[PDB]
RNA sequence: GGAUAGUGGCCUACCAUGGUUUCAACGGGUAACGGGGAAUAAGGGUUCGAUUCCGGAGAGGGAGCCUGAGAAACGGCUACCACAUCCAAGGAAGGCAGCAGGCGCGCAAAUUACCCAAUCCUAAUUCAGGGAGGUAGUGACAAUAAAUAACGAUACAGGGCCCAUUCGGGUCUUGUAAUUGGAAUGAGUACAAUGUAAAUACCUUAACGAGGAACAAUUGGAGGGCAAGUCUGGUGCCAGCAGCCGCGGUAAUUCCAGCUCCAAUAGCGUAUAUUAAAGUUGUUGCAGUUAAAAAGCUCGUAGUUGAACUUUGGGCCCGGUUGGCCG
């Protein structure tokens, strides 16, 4: 079998030049958990839906559920 | 002349009959072994024309 | 001699010419009037859907002495009436009336096959099923 | 978006589907070389063809013609590294005028035929098509192989390979078992 | 002169009557986006090219426009025209000819999967974003290699050549005639190792997978072209076959059932279009007395074509080229 096999200078820098799936693939990094694609996206399209950050939509909730 | 009928006639009246038993004969590679060894090798039936499926007589 | 003209200046007479009498075949004249879009039943279509609307039972020419149990269709993007083939045994039984038939040429580019007037398509299917397959009962007829 | 992949078709049909001459020919070869159907006679042929396409496109023009010593010179070295010309014959009219026999001979599956491990060419491609042969240091399932002339001194039973030892065969001691069983 | 970033009937005013055309203008058709290309394999050619690349064009139909360097932009607006949820009968918001998916048309095709890992682009610029892209499922439009297994024993009928005491034997398997056992293999077991994003896709495994009513191969045909049945049973102007000729008034080598087969053979049959066949479009290269075709005859313009003749041929000198004063 042949293969690309490299190696760094040292294992700070090994980390400073590799991409993390590299990464945990070779166990120097931890697997960071990540929503699905669509639903990342589902949310980028709400928060640009709304405007800001929402505190007076809330309060305007709030207000029109009270009656 | 108003015969919209009758179709399928010899499907329906001739008898429904079934291959007899057999083992199921070499297929592909040993087949073509068997057709060069029945044709080529073969000195049976060179008589007047080497025929190559003779019926029964 | 020989008739057409010969002269290194001659192209455009012998192109014209050309046309003219190339015209006078019979698939390049169709092909470029586009009759099979015009005039054809199928519309320069490879095959065509169709409904079943009755049975004829015209019968064979001579010599010969048989009838030929063909289908009365309608179809469905031209909305034309044509008369097709229904080849197999008992096919007639299979497609008696309203089936939803698959048709397609019957190999003579538009002309009677055998002793069979009028005819110049078959079928390949009947509501998905093979007519073959039917035949030799590897499938069923779906009534549903 | 995608650069196309192209892929190109190796056998080329006789015009004339049914003759009794072509078709014996060709099956007698199939036979006696062994082979299971027309694909292989019919792609050889179809190189064949195209070898000789070249070599009339190539020798319509005069001798010392430029283009013409540089692809005479590499479709007759071609021809001599497959085997197919004899080491003593470089004259290119016989590279107009091969045979297919002429390919065919050198056939790794009438290689290991001739050399008999399997004393039956059927054997012969059934031991190829299951890989108990190591042809370089690798292990070739293919009758069709137009071998490089190291393979044929270099021919053994592969490290893991049967029939060789260092392995005794989950089979034979399988068969040991049932031995023992039926005494027992 | 205006307008444009610019020239210009691009548009306005004035002036003259010009511009194209039988060398096909103008018009109609285009089941017409163009090219690089694809299919024939004598040459010449014929047909298509929506479509992996380039140049256009459009975002439902035209029209208008802001912003922006760059849009007459549509995942930007302004209206009209047909599509197009609710009403809390005030009114609001749009064009999937981007990706999956639905309905129609259907002859014409893919599951509402996953990610920036491998290619680029966007930005205030390493990092952030991308149904652009890449990775799976379905899928026989297509092309490669190549599974549906093969062994070895006479279960006697002379090939290299013999014993030379007429098949008494042949040491080999052929020159099979219905008894046939392995040392071994593949798809899939992927607990794991290669491998990407966590699984699958080539290579291995301590362990399973063949002794074949298991893992069992289809399509067209046996009259011809185009080899493959006077082999059987059934029907007997009737069911059919039959791409074309043809088959059957109780005996069908062609119809239905089987066996043998012949061809291709995980391939094959069928329908339409197209190429060669087609020297049945003929430039190469066809025919016109009787087979289709020489206009009834002549004149004649465009077109095509059109006699011969104008420096010919003798001299000298050399770089260098092919058996060739020479091995």
């Amino acid at each position: 079998s042949v293969g690309f096999g490299l190696v760094y200078n040292s294992v700070a820098e090994a980390k400073k030049f590799e991409p993390t799936y590299r990464l945990v693939r070779y166990g120097l990094a931890e697997k960071v958990e990540k929503a699905s694609r669509q639903q990342r996206k589902q949310k980028k399209n709400r928060d640009k839906k709304i405007f800001g950050t929402g505190k007076r939509l809330a309060k305007k909730v709030a207000r029109r559920n009270a009656d | 002349h108003g015969s919209l009928a009758r179709a399928g006639k010899v499907k329906s009246q001739t008898p429904k009959v079934e291959k007899t038993e057999k083992p199921k004969k070499p297929k592909g590679r040993a087949y073509k072994r068997l057709l060069y060894t029945r044709r080529f090798v073969n000195v049976t039936l060179v008589n007047g024309k080497r025929r190559m499926n003779p019926g029964p007589s | 001699g020989k008739g057409k003209p010969r002269g290194l200046n001659s192209a455009r007479k012998l192109r014209v010419h050309r046309r003219n009498n190339r015209w006078a075949e019979n698939n390049y004249k169709k092909r470029l009037l586009g009759t099979a879009f015009k005039s054809s039943p199928f519309g320069g279509s490879s095959h065509a859907k169709g409904i079943v609307l009755e049975k004829l039972g015209i019968e064979s020419k001579q010599p010969n002495s048989a009838i030929r149990k063909c289908v009365r269709v309608q179809l469905i993007k031209n909305g034309k009436k044509v008369t097709a083939f229904v080849p197999n045994d008992g096919c007639l039984n299979f497609v008696d009336e309203n089936d939803e038939v698959l048709l397609a040429g019957f190999g003579r580019k538009g002309k009677a096959k055998g002793d069979i007037p009028g005819v110049r398509f078959k079928v390949v299917k009947v509501s998905g099923v093979s007519l073959l397959a039917l035949w030799k009962e590897k499938k069923e007829k779906p009534r549903s | 978006p995608r650069a196309p992949r192209t892929y190109s078709k190796t056998y080329s049909t006789p015009k004339r589907p049914y003759e009794s001459s072509r078709l014996d020919a060709e099956l007698k070869l199939a036979g006696e070389f062994g082979l299971k159907n027309k694909k292989e006679i019919y792609r050889i042929s179809f190189q064949l063809s195209k070898i000789r396409r070249a070599a009339r496109d190539l020798l319509t023009r005069d001798e010392k013609d430029p283009k013409r010593l540089f692809e005479g010179n590499a479709l007759i070295r071609r021809l001599v590294r497959v085997g197919v010309l004899s080491e003593d014959k470089k004259k290119l009219d016989y590279v107009l005028a091969l045979k297919v026999e002429d390919f065919l001979e050198r056939r790794l599956q009438t290689q290991v035929y001739k050399l008999g491990l399997a004393k039956s060419v059927h054997h012969a491609r059934v031991l190829i098509t299951q890989r108990h042969i190591a042809v370089g240091k690798q292990i070739v399932n293919i009758p069709s192989f137009m071998v490089r002339l190291d393979s044929e001194k270099h021919i053994d039973f592969a490290p893991t390979s049967p029939f060789g030892g260092a392995r005794p065969g989950r089979v034979a001691r399988r068969n040991a078992a049932r031995k023992a069983e039926a005494s027992g």
